[PDB]
């Protein structure tokens, strides 16, 4: 008792927490690991006390927090927690627990090959508090191992411990018996082979245990049910109505984990095909017990006063979202009733709970709210003023959910109302009320546009006074709503009096940040939208705005270099910060144009964008080739040198993998080629084939395909003697693109192309011929340019078939097309 | 069938912050 | 008041002896610039104490502009010319550092008030200030110089010292305020010459010296005059006269009219030189380093060049002296002879082989004298002999002078090390191959150098090592060596990280090592390509970073660069082919774009280089970026920068072999330079050898581009292959001359007779390059006739008319 | 002419110093 009788005297005074000792003494211990496992394990006996033995081996806990672990003393601890975890003192067990469970935790700690062995054997002792300590500990172990246990970790087969944890579902007392349910949980995403062919004991078994008195065993079964909805349906689908019906009850259940582990399984469940046949049957008691389980109580006093990212609330709300999505229209007869009531039901909680549902139901319900939209949007313009802070705050969310109907009114009777209501809700409230308002009003200018123009003035008030009254959190979302608004109204805000108040505030933070802060990025995607709308009003800020974001670029780009030399000496650059300036420098592009080409050409922006697109995240890319075909626009000038070096790359990009990173190569392409013009004829080879095949790909996005046609469109009018040798092959997805696309300059520009492919290859649409003409007769109104191209290439058409073939050809077409292609071009 | 086009790059700029919502 | 009470104890605690106080006294000392001044100008207490507040004064950026720079700029010049001599200086300082504070415009009386102080009637206001005006000269005033002029006579020792030190700073200037004024100072400096001042002596030295190279023609009446007073100032008590007299001969010895100047007193001064070349004082620090600069290595440098300058006539002058020095005599007075014969050597080559039998084994014996510095000069006097003794017989002189440098190479002290493994190096760049013979001997003893040596010596062995493997090349791919010398190359290679400067010697070794090693580099090849790599790509980046911003990051050492890219073109030069794979994986190709671009020429220099250098071993890889490289190479065919455009030159020829046809629509782009590059009059040999092959090379391979400008280039072209000896290099590039004279025949006849002298220049073309000029010279007899023929040929010297008659039958 | 002052090739790369370096000698 020389280096033990000092240190049991200075975790003893470490206890009676003053000012002094909270500072001393847990300084004094930081500045040993052997002794504070003396402590808790051999003097945890008479000769000391309880809450001082449990103390020692609680630092010693968090000593293993490197040196500590690798040492040869730290198998000395190991050894001891091992001879003990079943110790009488719950105290003290609970702590050679924790002491277990972190030194374990510390690495997938292989230095402890002992242990998960040691336990899986002590799991069959005799005492109770071997047992449960032992079960406690692999419960932990195989919750938090990162992969499953291999029976090479176990040092026994799945094969016998699978079965040997489904034994304990069957006796125990409450705690092992969960311990268990735990366990082979753990076993379930997998498919562990052992489980799998034990699945119908594991299911078996599992209803023995629903309808246990202890909670824990309980949502344990929720948990796995809802596992095994998705990795094994096959062995549910027998027993479905008869699960459901007990989920139902779990979802009502007395206990709130209970509850949201149960409510879960509706989330799940509606993921999955069989879900629509299934469920109908229970919607008449699902529906009614899922919106109840969208109130609060506790929650309410905590808010005022925030809550949990997901609980029993969101979750049915979630819930509720989906289902609605899944049977639309046919859900509304189980939920409209219900929500007669509610919206104008009770004060305050009652009603909320009713916007929530409205605005839960919308996208599912949508066609089917229609009608009761006139007499509800109203009431919820109505209930934007509201008393309560939480019915303000929901009611904005529920209206932006139908913002795009509010929209296609007109514009005085629905949205007039409600974007003054929601431009006064923006500020003063509370801070929840202020980012649903804020919030709601972007998605609101989004689909507005051009309408808010009339009230831009207001608007631009709003927003800008915000700035000085938000705080971080609803900065951000404010920052969207600017961008929203700039996009939404383009060239429009260009005017001295918008311009003068909405820069000062943003070119304040542009300062005040520095470029190491990841406040840039909303920051400079406003300015990126604000850069194009003001356009050439721009042009006072564009010197130093474009100075930084090269910088940022470069930087970036050095940074990444860096790391690759030295993984370990360098840190990986936040490439955020690059995707970001790349951006906002396209977006000077834009709103620029030629005047942009100075600031190009006395930069190195182009050997920079060289990189760019070549870096490996996809992201990355997207956004340089975004740049390239706005640089391409601007100033051709300084782009064409690297046209030889871009094109190959451009090429390779062309993969569909990446949805966004090849439209804006594809866009980049087309754009070179009005540059070029015929000098672009080398360069077709390594692009034509990659884009026929992408145009004629099953289940390809309407932006990609529609691109596609443009580009191969300009590629043709550019160089038809290159592209039109291939004209059978795409022209019958390039019509199906184009065909349901609104007259536009672009749309335009593709079928000149086509139509010059065809006056040198008109074998090419002879097979498809028929979509050739539907794509003209989608034309609204073309210009006088284009009406003499489609006239002379059809009627030349009948010259060549013949005045008997056209008749009988033009006879198999779909009455409306016969008579629009019959009085707009005379056939 | 009409609509709107969208000719153009695809600018996915997500760094604008809307609200994730009541759930 | 109270500042100025604590400042009594201020200088106090500086003064006190306590380590306690001389650490808390150098934390208060920087925490002030007014109050100093007053403790020296003005405050009663010790005199150390009043200039010990000057020392911090002038120790003091912020108060040159903080309205004090006018009341200290006060206090300095009202009292110039203290009681006590130190406060005089101490000012004499202050004055200096405030206006030496960049060219600070504060002071518009400065100058026009000192030149008023001069003539004072009291000697210390005049005194101040003539020591205040020679700072300001050291480090718009030549309106002084007539002035000046005029106080080489009255006063003191000082005031004349400072007079001729503040003239002196104007004669490189060449102003008019004195080139009028030439006779003046010359005249003033003579009747200064008598003088029985030491300080004065030295500068009347320093001015006739600066007088040599400045206004020669004012020198030359008196000249021999001069000489005989210059002779005795080198041989002058005090060594600081006697030193910068012997400046003299050393910068006399680089005029023209010193050849028929000197002839008559080389018996006088000889002598003299030898008799400073041994040391004394000096001699001490070396057992018990000494300067840059002393009277001993002055004198031996001119020694040096006048040997150079009359050959093997001053033989005569010291022969004599040097058996003397040689043989006779102990320790230094036998050290200095052989110093005398290694300085003798590069002049005087010839004229000594006679005595080399005799003395050369008489230097063997030296290098194990007992005495260290008889040691060390041995060393070096035989390497200044090392291209005889490698021409003679192997086991004569060669094998025991590398026997008993090797020795010398390790043991000893640290500076005869450093001499025998320099001479070393010496030897094995004269013997080459003559050391096959020992290479594992040799290596045996340069590895235990490399476990022995430190940092310093380290570098020199390095070079000894790089010699080695380029002086002998293959020789060196023989495991039993590789097995020797590649281990501590490893194991430092291993030892050092990144960012250490010691990273450099050891990769330009490797490099040397690398290209001898063909293959035997493989099992080393991958980890030494790929540590290059990143320091080049790292190097970059951290450039990158600076551009982007200065402020906040550091510019690197482009050192790690350069060092990198010469060990990857060692590389490539080594394992041609086999790097492939490698260049294949890495990313080198985009970075040497960058570094073609790089501002510092070095750095061009050296991807260039290794441009050519993979152009030949994997052109598979460097073909895709042709059209992004030959821009850059057109860009940097810029003789501003010698070596840039040589290897940007040499890449050219070395890609247009590459691709055949190929290579026409990059001719333009680099044509019209290149034909500007060999007309171009004073351009080093390796520049226009290089150009010439290049132009060669080109029109061989597109003969229609280039023959069009034939007549621009074709003398030039012929006046510098001309010389070189046959080489597959020539070969190639006579080819091309050939293709392109047989499609434009019109672009020769201008300048034909440097063709055929070009032609005459082969000894033993191959065959096929045999035919193409005889072909070419026939067809040009054929179409003038041979009438018309004769009466050109005879024209021609003797050997060309005679060689193109039988050689090719013309 | 006819007489060829006669020298080895300088064709080629001129790679830059090594930063080792020999001794600079007794002066």
């Amino acid at each position: 008792k020389p280096d033990e009788q000092g240190l049991q005297q200075i975790l003893q005074l470490l206890k009676e927490s003053q000012s002094p000792d909270t500072t001393i003494q847990r300084t004094v211990q930081q500045k040993p690991d052997f002794n504070n496992y003396l402590i808790f394990v051999l003097t945890k006996l008479k000769s000391e006390d309880e809450p001082t033995r449990s103390l020692s081996g609680l630092i010693l806990k968090n000593n293993v927090k490197f040196q500590n672990f690798p040492n040869g003393v730290t198998d000395f601890i190991k050894s001891e927690c091992l001879n003990n975890i079943g110790d009488s003192s719950p105290l003290i067990r609970a702590t050679v627990g924790i002491l277990i469970t972190t030194i374990a935790s510390k690495g997938e700690l292989q230095n402890w090959p002992d242990l998960l062995p040691k336990l899986c054997s002590l799991l069959d002792s005799e005492d109770y508090n071997t047992c449960e300590g032992a079960f406690g500990a692999l419960q932990k172990i195989c919750e938090d191992s990162a992969e499953i246990l291999d029976s090479d970790v176990l040092d026994r087969p799945l094969n016998i411990m699978i079965p040997k944890f489904l034994q304990f579902f069957k006796h125990s007392s409450p705690k092992i018996r969960s311990h268990a349910v735990a366990c082979v949980n753990q076993f379930i995403i997998s498919r562990t082979q052992a489980l799998m062919l034990h699945i119908d004991s594991f299911i078996e078994n599992l209803f023995a245990l629903a309808g246990d008195e202890e909670p824990e065993v309980r949502k344990n079964v929720c948990r796995a049910l809802v596992m095994l909805l998705e990795v094994r349906m096959d062995r549910l689908l027998p027993h479905m109505h008869n699960i459901v019906e007990y989920m139902l009850q779990r979802t009502q259940d007395q206990d709130e984990n209970v509850a949201l582990e149960a409510c879960e399984f509706w989330l799940t469940l509606a993921e999955q095909p069989i879900c629509k046949d299934v469920l109908v049957r229970h919607l008449p008691k699902l529906i009614p017990v899922l919106v109840n389980g969208m109130k609060y109580s506790d929650i309410d006093i905590i808010l005022l006063k925030t809550i949990s990212d997901w609980n029993l609330r969101k979750c049915s709300a979630a819930a509720l979202d989906v289902l609605a999505n899944v049977y639309r229209d046919e859900l509304l007869p189980h939920i409209l009733p219900l929500l007669k009531e509610l919206l104008f039901h009770h004060e305050w909680v009652v009603k909320e709970s009713g916007i929530l549902v409205l605005g839960a139901i919308a996208e599912g319900c949508m066609q089917g709210m229609i009608p009761y939209l006139p007499e509800l949007i109203p009431h919820l313009i109505q209930c934007l003023s509201d008393k309560k802070a939480l019915v303000r705050s929901i009611t904005c969310w529920t209206l932006s959910r139908y913002a795009h109907w509010v929209v296609s009114q007109p514009p005085d009777t629905y949205l007039k109302p409600l974007m003054t209501e929601l431009l006064k809700r923006i500020l003063d409230s509370n801070k929840r009320v202020q980012e649903a308002a804020c919030s709601a009003f972007a998605t609101l200018e989004e689909e507005a546009c051009t309408e808010l123009v009339p009230y831009l003035a207001y608007i631009l008030d709003t927003l800008v006074f915000a700035f000085s009254k938000y705080q971080h959190k609803n900065l951000l979302i404010l920052y969207d709503a600017i961008g929203t608004l700039a996009d939404s109204v383009g060239h429009h805000l260009n005017k001295p009096e918008y311009i003068q108040m909405l820069m000062p505030p943003l070119i304040q933070k542009w300062n005040m940040l520095k470029d190491e802060d990841k406040d840039l990025f909303p920051l400079l995607e406003c300015l990126s939208s604000v850069a194009t709308a003001l356009q050439s009003g721009f042009l006072p800020y564009c010197e130093p705005v474009y100075q930084r974001c090269v910088n940022l670029v470069q930087k970036t780009l050095a940074q990444a270099m860096l790391n690759n030399a030295q993984p370990d000496q360098y840190e990986a650059p936040d490439k955020d910060f690059m995707i970001v300036a790349l951006d906002l420098l396209s977006g000077l592009a834009e709103g620029l144009g030629g005047n942009i080409e100075q600031l190009v050409a006395r930069s190195n922006i182009l050997t920079l964008m060289y990189q760019c697109m070549q870096d490996k995240m996809p992201e990355v890319r997207q956004s340089s080739f975004a740049l390239l075909g706005d640089l391409t626009k601007a100033c051709f000038q300084h782009v064409k040198p690297c046209i030889a070096d871009f094109m190959p790359i451009l090429g390779t990009n062309l993969n569909p993998e990446f949805i966004s990173v090849c439209n804006n190569a594809t866009w980049a392409i087309g754009e070179i080629s009005i540059q070029m013009g015929i000098e672009m004829q080398p360069y077709i080879p390594m692009v034509l084939h990659q884009l026929v095949e992408i145009i004629n790909r099953p289940n390809t996005p309407k932006t990609l395909l529609e691109n596609t046609a443009i580009t191969i469109g300009r590629l043709g009018y550019v160089c038809p003697q290159e592209v039109a040798p291939m004209l059978q092959q795409f022209i019958r997805p390039w019509c199906t693109s184009l065909r349901n696309i609104r007259d536009n300059e672009e749309k335009d520009s593709a079928f000149r192309g086509i139509c010059t492919m065809i006056s040198v290859n008109p074998s090419g649409v002879i097979q498809d011929f028929i979509f050739f003409c539907d794509a003209v007769a989608s034309w609204i109104n073309p210009k006088d340019d284009l009406r003499d191209m489609f006239c002379k290439i059809l009627h030349g058409f009948k010259n060549q078939v013949g005045d008997e073939n056209w008749r009988r050809f033009s006879d198999q077409f779909p009455l409306p097309l016969k008579e629009r292609l019959a009085a707009f071009y005379g056939v | 069938n009409n609509q709107s086009s969208n000719f153009g790059p695809m600018k996915g700029g997500n760094f604008g912050g809307r609200s994730s919502g009541p759930y």
